[PDB]
């Protein structure tokens, strides 16, 4: 809630279990949290939509997990890619070649 | 539109409701 400003990890130890959907959601944030430097943030937030069943699986298998966040990082930086593309856009479009 | 590769529902993070369950 107002502890906003630390960091997930440390709300995980001041978040009780029901409080999964608050800051780790399932358990994305926290992976996340280690791939910050992109925007982990945001990413929990589009792939808030897992399971919660796997969400636990994800902190039992590091390589299982970091692959699937991995495409994770992968989603911020085409979010703000095709989203400044929007009116900025100065390159001419693709031409109908059938 | 902006669609996601890993999660085929890239929604924001509304919390306070387990979001993805079922």
């Amino acid at each position: 809630g107002p502890l906003g400003s630390p960091l997930t990890a440390s709300m995980l130890a001041s978040a009780p279990p029901q409080e999964q959907k608050q800051m780790l959601g399932e358990r994305l944030f926290p992976l996340i949290q280690a791939m910050h430097p992109t925007l982990a943030g945001k990413i929990t937030g589009m792939l808030l939509e897992i399971d919660n069943s796997e969400l636990l699986h994800m902190l039992e298998s590091p390589e299982s997990l970091r692959s699937k966040v991995d495409e994770a990082v992968a989603v911020l930086q085409a979010h703000q890619a095709k989203e400044a593309a929007q009116k900025a856009v100065n390159s001419a479009t693709g031409v109908p070649t059938v | 539109v902006v669609k996601s590769n890993l999660n085929p529902n890239a929604k924001e993070f509304v919390p306070g409701v387990k979001y993805g369950n079922i």
